[PDB]
């Protein structure tokens, strides 16, 4: 077929715990070829991990995980696990598995393990080390202040604060107007909660006649809120 | 065995010769690679060995090397570009992807504009505040701001997003949340917040009062 | 005796392969007549005048002999390939027509012969032993011929060329006979002990891979494990014994041979000194010798292969000329032609040869008129499908009599007797064929018409009209792409394109809606019009359309009658009515032991000097050769003594390095096997159930994975290694000196050694694409004979294996025309191997004639360089073939890198899972839709839901298996649902740990079994993970009410139930599971079915035992005895998985 490479597992754990990452291939003998583990930083960079040789036998790992990780490859179904084990805040990554390159075309040889390059690999499934569980996340509006810039261009927004996990959806006039709003990345909060800011800029010629919603839809908490902007009043 | 994409976050424009240089550890010997990464997506194979492309890849990405000084050079930039790209090497059952670089578009400097807001009364009760003072539509990325509570240098307390460049028209924005527990919020009257940029003549200042 | 299946041009054949056979052995002796006189006039000329710088004599000479050389080469040529070709093509045909006998007269094989014996053990038997057949009379014959040829050859060109050398010579063989032979006896005996004590201690693993269900729910892996490794552990101690006394053997072996060498080589010195017998021929008689020696001993397989060929053969002719009871092919047989449907029977008796032990026909009286019928009707356990085998006489029975209008059952012509009549049974199979095609042998020859109306009328044409390619659809294995009662109707449609006299109607209508039934129920009576038809009921609201009605009671006629005649006669009808095996490296065969090294250091050390021997003797010989020109008696016979002493100091350290390698590789072979058995075994038992519920992983295969494949692996880890060591010395420092001494003769002879060695080769790449081609076609034809191995009883009903009999045929042809292909293939590169070896002798030695005369090298080196070559390769050849098969055990050690790796969804091993501190047994399904991924066409459970409470108690009351032991193991989590959640203790089951979980679901199986210990060591296999007090056990032994009869026992806790232990009953051998599931305290139980071997008291008794502590815990029951159902506390119904 077309080489197919997809990942599996993963999802959530805390310090000190376990995890098995599943890369399962489709298109290709898995023997043939070097299998890695490469694994992106949540916005920083790109970092490998291991890899595995499944017909010399020959498992490799990089030194900030040796003795704790384990790969392994069954080639009954065309299989590369990676077992995981005491996990720290520091390997919240993404994880995307990877195929090793060829030249020959259908089979690698020992000598320059993979110093082709990485050709094939799948989407990443994104893991997390944080303690306790996840809450609710209590808005409160970025009311636009009394000061506002007359008939100039006006900030205001929402704060949707101590929120997990990600994602959440916020929309403005409730899906029908996104222009001048931007959604601030999720950035991340001591104790380990996070929070994002979506404001929006308006003429302070309409701040009369229409009033707006900034509208926030949190849906692995279970839960989907609404609080309304205004001109903040003293 | 170290890798070091030296020119980190590179800015250059539509139509010009671009450069990238990844200046390795001892003697990979020709055997670094070279992977451009659109965001959130998986990173593509772009050219291996320093010289050789891969296949399927458009033929404006020119590879060097030089002794240890390698280059990864462009003159096309049909803006289906504009990402990150990340020059692997490998060796000896080590593997390093290096710490890579950006493209960001050209644009004349954006003037920043900055709004100061006081934390809601709705949220003063659950014991402490977040307090936004930021900028909208600037141009280049850098800003260096000043939260300055009572006259003082506050350090330590800012912690500042920046979305990724406009496709439009490319400028930036910026938020920072100076956050202040209860026992704080309530002694301090004026909040002044700085910003320093080269977009502004003069570094300008934010500021209210507590009511 | 075994060459009967042979035409004329078979002995032909053979005739002209032997006579040639001899005339190729004996082309190695008087080569070396000829080499005899060349180094004579080569010697002569040399030390008579050596001339470095009138001499072409020499060429004259040695044109002649080069003639004489090649002229004998081209004889070889022509010989070796007939010799190949015609054994092997006599070897090609006679087999052909062997396996063609042999199906056709399987097919006329009986059923009573199906009932005694395996159906796997046939086909197997058939594709090996055929194969085993043919290699055994194919062409080891020829080469054992030119074996026997080469050796008479070679000890009478001795006594012809001089008399006293040979006579010294063959006077010390007995010697190296009574050594070697006494190596034989040692090894031989050593390999049995260590084998019996293997296979004692393989036993385990086969009356724990048996019953692998009991052991992965009671949680007793590493029981198992441990009873292993205490086995292995002895089998080390005579595995050791083995290794020291094969190999002193061997050193002694080659300490004499090389004796053998001074001996004659001191004697026939002082008989060359005293002007006896010159260098020529003195060199002739040696090397006769060796060769004759050589040869007659490397082909002694070569009978041991022909022992395997009579030892098949015996069952298979054992089998093609058996000649049954009534024939399913002979025409003697008085067919009426015209006759009524008249069935009549009368007090017949009959019991099966395979189960004669229960009484199952106990005479029958009833008559069936012309026409008109009966339909029969019984309970569950009486032998309905039976008696309608036995209507068409599959079987004889004992004391009664069945006729049709009087006529006697052994008159009708078998062919006619299962051509006149039709059944249809439960699951009537169809064959890997069309429609159409089906239908067509239905009868054999019919007509479109026929065709479509039955189709139609068969109530089965919409679908056609619906099937892909529609009217020629493949119904592949065992009908896959169909519903249910389509194929009923596809069997009814086959059915009555036959037009029987007499129909048989049996479960053909359980998985059909009604009206299907009822519409192929009036077609087949607007059929009988004055024939009979006899049903088997399923439901008894269509059984009224009868002209009679009855019903059984043990297998007599109990109840006769129509509708209201019997619905007042109050009998039973009354109670009635309400594969990749991706390869692996050599680098990975290795990684499996480095943790011997040391070993292999020694070893391979030891190897490289045991191997790197013969350059030694060709500058042995080229110095011997060198002596020999001048002329000085005095200090000649003194060299020749030193000579005979260094061969004597070879002998020693030859016997040294020999003994050393073969027992350092000894060591690190049994370590490594012990190893590979006990991980192996280890990684069996951590595999889900389902793995192990296949069809290629059974019992017989994986305990043959155990006791071969683990030994194989040793080949290909050590030998190969000491092989590859040992050639490298053998043919590398030969090069090299050759290269320093022969700049340009070198060349040219390494320019032909590539053939002798590549013989091996160039077969290898050609054989095995043809033996790949050929196990394709057998595996076709393979096919073909599992179809009538499988679905015997349907095809002899049909009649129809005379039709795979030519279809069988038609593939059959393959291989043959296969092997016909291999003869010319094989025989073309043997005979150029064997052909090749002759002229190198003539070309290198009349270059070296070219450059002695013109003064290039003395004639010591030219005898050296061509030593040190052609005697290289013609070694390596037999190094090579002494080492065991690495193609063959670089796959054994692919077989197990596979078992090792499999991850196993559900691992018995894993220490994770969420752990419940207290459980109550609150189980519960969930619309729960099961099916067994073996057969995963019929959905087991099709949405179900059960729900019980703390102390209470579920049972399923229905019929047998419906659908009621899937639910006992969706707990033990053997299995995982299709669809269904079946949440525990309020939480869901697909998280707990599951080896916590099954720490509480005591089990009281089918059939529990006792394993091969003591009855204490056996029960407190109740619990693992702390060892059991003996009052515990002693506390369930009264408690399960079975502490008393224990006292009567010799070895109170002590005795040995033995393997399935036949010292004991069913009732009480059942009550020890009571005793067994009760020392867990188990919280939940699951007394599947524990009353059928249970008498009254025993079950009666154990009843207030089994609920006592029952008590405040679960159970669900699924049993059969309405008396243990009614009291429960709940109850479910189970209909085709469902519930009402
Ligand atoms: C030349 C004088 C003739 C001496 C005659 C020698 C033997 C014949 C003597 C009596 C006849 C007895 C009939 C023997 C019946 C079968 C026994 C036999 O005998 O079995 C051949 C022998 C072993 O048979 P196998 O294949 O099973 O071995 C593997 C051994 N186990 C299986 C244990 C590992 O063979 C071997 O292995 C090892 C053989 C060692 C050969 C070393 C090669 C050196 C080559 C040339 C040097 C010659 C110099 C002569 C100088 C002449 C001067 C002009
Ligand atoms: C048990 C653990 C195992 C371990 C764990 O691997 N293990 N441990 C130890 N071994 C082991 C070690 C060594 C051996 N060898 C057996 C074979 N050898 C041998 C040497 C010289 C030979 O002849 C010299 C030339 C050849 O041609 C001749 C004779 N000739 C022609 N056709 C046939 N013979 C000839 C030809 C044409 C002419 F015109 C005249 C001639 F004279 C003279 C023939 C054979 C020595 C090596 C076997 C096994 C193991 O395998
Ligand atoms: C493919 C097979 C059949 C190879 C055929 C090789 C045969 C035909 C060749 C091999 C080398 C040749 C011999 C080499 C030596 C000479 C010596 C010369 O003064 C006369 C020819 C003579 C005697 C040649 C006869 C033919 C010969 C034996
Ligand atoms: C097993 C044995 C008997 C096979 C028969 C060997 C035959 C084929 C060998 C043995 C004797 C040989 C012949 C001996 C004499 C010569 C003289 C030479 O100048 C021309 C070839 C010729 C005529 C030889 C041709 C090959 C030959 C006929
Ligand atoms: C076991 C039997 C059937 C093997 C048959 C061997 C016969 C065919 C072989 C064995 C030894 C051979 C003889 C050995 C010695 C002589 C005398 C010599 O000056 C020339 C070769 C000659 C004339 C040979 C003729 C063929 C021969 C007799
Ligand atoms: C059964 C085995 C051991 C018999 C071996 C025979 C050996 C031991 C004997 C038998 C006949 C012997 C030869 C008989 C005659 C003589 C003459 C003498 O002045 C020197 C030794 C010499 C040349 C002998 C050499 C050794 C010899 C070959
Ligand atoms: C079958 C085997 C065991 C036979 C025993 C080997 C005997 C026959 C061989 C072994 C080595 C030989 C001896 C080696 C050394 C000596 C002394 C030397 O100056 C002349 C030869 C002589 C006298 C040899 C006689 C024969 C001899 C003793
Ligand atoms: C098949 C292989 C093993 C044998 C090939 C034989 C060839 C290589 C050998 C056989 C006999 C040799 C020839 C025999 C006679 C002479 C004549 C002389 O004035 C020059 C060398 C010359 C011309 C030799 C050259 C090489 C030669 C032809």
């Amino acid at each position: 077929s077309e080489v197919q490479l997809v990942e599996s597992g993963g999802g959530l754990v805390q310090p000190g715990g376990s995890l098995r990452l599943s890369c399962a291939a489709s298109g290709f003998n898995l023997y043939s070829s070097y299998i890695h583990w490469v694994r992106q930083a949540p916005g920083k960079g790109l970092e490998w991990v291991a890899y595995i040789s499944s017909y010399y036998g020959s498992t490799s790992y990089a030194d900030s995980v040796k003795g704790r990780f384990t790969i392994s490859a069954d080639t009954s179904k065309n299989t590369a696990y990676l077992q995981m084990n005491s996990l720290r805040a520091e390997d919240t990554a993404v994880y995307y598995c990877a195929r090793s390159f060829s030249i020959n075309g259908s089979y690698s040889w020992w000598w320059d393990q993979a110093a082709y390059g990485l050709d094939y690999w799948g989407q990443g499934t994104l893991v997390t080390v944080s303690s306790a569980s996840t809450k609710g996340p209590s808005v409160f509006p970025l009311a636009p202040s009394s000061k506002s810039t007359s008939g100039g261009t006006a900030a205001l927004g929402c704060l949707v604060k101590d929120y997990f996990p990600e994602p959440v959806t916020v929309s403005w006039n409730s899906g029908a107007l996104t222009s001048g709003v931007h959604t601030f990345p999720a950035v991340l909060q001591s104790s380990g909660l996070y929070s994002l800011s979506s404001v929006v800029t308006v003429p302070s010629s309409s701040l009369g006649t229409q009033t707006y919603i900034c509208n926030v839809n949190h849906k692995p908490s279970n839960t989907k809120v609404d609080k309304k902007v205004e001109p903040k009043s003293c | 065995i170290q890798m070091t994409q030296s020119p980190s976050s590179l800015s250059a424009s539509v139509g010009d010769r671009v450069t990238i240089t990844c200046r390795a550890s001892q003697s990979v010997s020709s055997a670094v690679a070279w992977y451009q990464q659109k965001p959130g997506k998986a990173p593509k194979l772009l050219i291996y060995s320093a010289s050789s492309l891969y296949s399927g890849v458009p033929s404006r990405f020119s590879g060097s090397r030089s002794g240890t000084d390698f280059t990864l050079t462009i003159s096309s930039l049909q803006p289906e570009d504009f990402a990150t790209y990340y020059c692997q090497q490998g060796y000896s059952k080590l593997i390093t992807f290096g710490q890579g670089t950006k493209v960001e578009i050209k644009r004349t400097v954006a003037a920043p504009s900055v709004f100061i807001f006081p934390p809601s009364d709705s949220q003063l009760k659950s014991g402490t505040a977040s307090v936004v003072c930021l900028l909208n539509n600037f141009y280049p990325r850098e800003a260096k701001v000043q939260w300055k509570v009572d006259n003082a240098l506050q350090s330590g307390n800012s912690q500042e997003s920046v979305t990724e460049q406009d496709s439009k028209d490319s400028t930036y924005s910026l938020s920072s949340t100076l956050t202040l527990s209860k026992a704080d919020y309530e002694k301090h009257k004026v909040y002044a917040c700085e910003v320093t940029h080269q977009g502004l003549s003069s570094p300008v200042t934010k500021s209210f009062n507590r009511g | 005796t075994l060459f009967r299946y042979s035409d004329w041009q078979d002995k032909l054949f053979m005739s002209l392969g032997t006579i040639m056979a001899i005339a190729h052995g004996s082309g190695l002796p008087l080569m070396m007549i000829v080499f005899g006189e060349m180094t004579d006039k080569f010697v002569d000329t040399a030390g008579n005048f050596s001339f470095p710088v009138p001499g072409k004599i020499l060429e004259e000479e040695m044109t002649r002999y080069a003639y004489y050389y090649s002229g004998l080469g081209a004889g070889v040529l022509v010989a070796a390939y007939i010799q190949v070709s015609f054994w092997t093509l006599a070897a090609g045909r006679q087999i052909r027509k062997i396996r063609q006998k042999f199906f056709h007269a399987i097919l006329r094989q009986e059923i009573g012969w199906f009932d005694i014996n395996d159906t796997t053990e046939l086909n197997t038997r058939l594709t090996d032993d055929i194969s085993k057949i043919s290699e055994g009379i194919g062409d080891k014959v020829g080469m054992f011929f030119q074996a026997v040829a080469t050796f008479f050859a070679g000890f009478i060109v001795g006594f012809i060329r001089g008399w006293k050398l040979t006579l010294v010579i063959m006077a010390i063989s007995p010697i190296l006979g009574l050594s070697a032979a006494v190596w034989a006896k040692i090894l031989s005996a050593f390999s049995d002990k260590e084998l019996a004590a293997y296979a004692k201690a393989g036993a385990v693993a086969e009356e724990a891979l048996g019953a692998i269900r009991t052991v992965i729910a009671f949680g007793g892996q590493n029981k198992e494990l441990e009873r292993y490794q205490k086995h292995l552990e002895n089998a080390k101690e005579i595995g050791i014994k083995k290794a020291i006394s094969a190999n002193i053997s061997m050193g002694i072996a080659f300490l004499l041979i090389y004796a053998s060498y001074a001996l004659a080589f001191w004697y026939g010195s002082t008989l060359v000194i005293s002007k006896e017998y010159t260098i020529g021929n003195a060199m002739t008689v040696f090397f006769s010798i060796l060769i004759g020696a050589f040869s007659v001993g490397q082909a002694a397989p070569c009978i041991d292969a022909f022992a395997n060929a009579r030892g098949a053969a015996y069952v298979i002719f054992d089998i093609i000329d058996n000649n049954p009871k009534i024939d399913s092919f002979s025409e003697r047989g008085h067919k009426p032609d015209s006759i009524k449907g008249n069935l009549e029977f009368n007090d017949v008796h009959f019991s099966y040869p395979s189960r004669a032990n229960v009484k199952i026909l106990k005479g029958l009286n009833l008559k069936v008129q012309s026409g008109q019928t009966v339909a029969l009707v019984g309970s569950s356990g009486c032998g309905k499908s039976t008696t309608v085998q036995l209507i068409q006489r599959l079987y004889d029975p004992d004391e009664g009599t069945i006729n049709i209008d009087g006529q006697d059952i052994r008159n009708f012509n078998v062919n006619y007797l299962r051509e006149i009549i039709g059944v249809v049974s439960q699951e009537p199979v169809l064959f890997s064929t069309t429609i159409a095609e089906n239908i067509c042998y239905g009868r054999g020859n019919v007509t479109m018409d026929e065709i479509k109306k039955a189709v139609k009328e068969a109530n089965a044409y919409e679908f056609i009209m619906k099937l892909p390619q529609k009217f020629d659809t493949l119904v592949g294995e065992r009908g896959a792409q169909l519903s249910g009662g389509q194929k009923q109707r596809i069997a009814i449609a086959r059915a009555l394109v036959r037009n029987p006299k007499i129909l048989l109607l049996d479960q053909a209508t359980s998985a059909l809606d009604t009206e299907s039934e009822a519409e192929v129920q009036a077609a087949l009576d607007k059929a009988r019009e004055g024939r009979t038809t006899i049903v088997i009921a399923h439901r008894l609201s269509t059984v009224r359309n009868a002209d009679v009605i009855a019903g059984f009671e043990d297998g007599v006629i109990v109840e006769q009658g129509s509708h209201s005649e019997l619905m007042k006669k109050e009998g039973v009808y009354f109670k009635l009515v309400n594969a990749n095996v991706p390869p692996v490296s050599f680098l990975k065969v290795l990684k499996l032991n480095k943790t011997e090294w040391p070993y292999f250091v020694v070893g391979t050390v030891c190897a490289i000097a045991n191997g790197g021997l013969q350059p030694a003797f060709s500058v042995i010989f080229s110095e011997i050769i060198a002596i020999f020109g001048p002329g000085d008696d005095a200090v000649k016979q003194q060299k020749c003594n030193i000579f005979s002493l260094i061969f004597l100091f070879l002998g020693i350290i030859s016997f040294f390095t020999f003994f050393l390698q073969g027992f350092t590789f000894g060591k690190a072979g049994e370590i490594l096997t012990r190893r590979l058995r006990s991980m192996a075994f280890k990684a069996m038992l951590r595999q889900d159930m389902s793995w192990f519920d296949d069809h290629k992983n059974s019992t017989g295969a994986l305990s043959t994975r155990l006791a071969t494949d683990a030994a194989q692996v040793q080949g290909a880890t050590g030998t190969r290694l000491a092989l590859i060591a040992q050639n490298i010395a053998n043919l590398g420092t030969g090069i090299i000196i050759s290269f320093i001494y022969g700049w340009q003769l070198t060349l040219l002879l390494l320019a032909v050694v590539p053939i002798i060695a590549v013989s091996g080769i160039v077969e290898m790449k050609l054989l095995a694409g043809n033996a790949k081609r050929d196990k394709k076609e057998l595996e076709a034809a393979g096919k073909i004979a599992t179809e009538a191995i499988e679905n015997i009883r349907t095809v002899v009903s049909l009649t129809q294996e005379r039709k795979f009999e030519s279809m069988y045929v038609e593939k059959l042809y393959g291989p043959y025309r296969n092997s016909v292909q291999k003869a010319h293939i094989y025989g073309i590169t043997f005979s150029i191997s064997q052909a090749f070896m002759y002229f190198s002798y003539a070309g290198c030695f009349r270059f070296g004639a070219y450059l002695i005369v013109n003064g290039h090298m003395r004639f010591r080196d030219v005898i050296l360089v061509f030593s040190a070559i052609v005697f290289g390769a013609v070694a390596l050849g037999h190094a090579s073939s002494f080492a065991p098969d690495y193609a063959k055990a670089k796959l054994s050690a692919a077989h197990l890198f596979m078992l090792f790796e499999r991850q196993p969804l559900i691992d018995s091993y894993s220490e994770e899972g969420l752990k419940p501190d207290k459980f109550e047994g609150n189980i519960t399904f969930n619309e729960v839709v099961f099916n067994y991924p073996t057969r995963a066409n019929v959905p087991v459970l099709q949405g179900l839901s059960l729900e019980v409470k703390k102390g209470q108690t579920l049972a399923l009351v229905g019929s047998s298996g419906c659908g009621k032991s899937t639910v006992v193991q969706l707990l033990e989590r053997f299995y995982d649902p299709l669809a269904g959640t079946v949440l525990l203790d309020g939480q869901e089951a697909k998280k707990l740990n599951v080896q916590w979980l099954r720490a509480q679901l005591g089990i009281v199986s089918q059939e529990p079994i006792l394993f091969d210990c003591s009855i204490a060591e056996n029960i407190a296999y109740g619990d693992n993970s702390r060892v059991v007090s003996q009052d515990e056990i002693v506390s369930a032994a009264k408690a399960a009410n079975i502490h008393p009869f224990i006292e009567t026992l010799p070895h109170k806790y002590e005795t040995r139930v033995g393997d399935k232990g036949t010292q004991l009953s069913g009732g009480q051998k059942q009550r020890i599971a009571i005793a067994r599931a009760l020392i867990r305290q188990p919280q939940i139980l699951l007394l599947d079915q524990a009353t059928s071997a249970l008498d009254t008291e025993s079950e009666k008794v154990v009843q207030e035992a089994l609920d006592k502590a029952r008590e405040g815990r679960t159970c669900i029951v699924i049993a059969h005895r309405l008396s243990t159902i009614q009291n429960a506390d709940l109850i479910v119904v189970f209909q085709n998985g469902r519930v009402k």
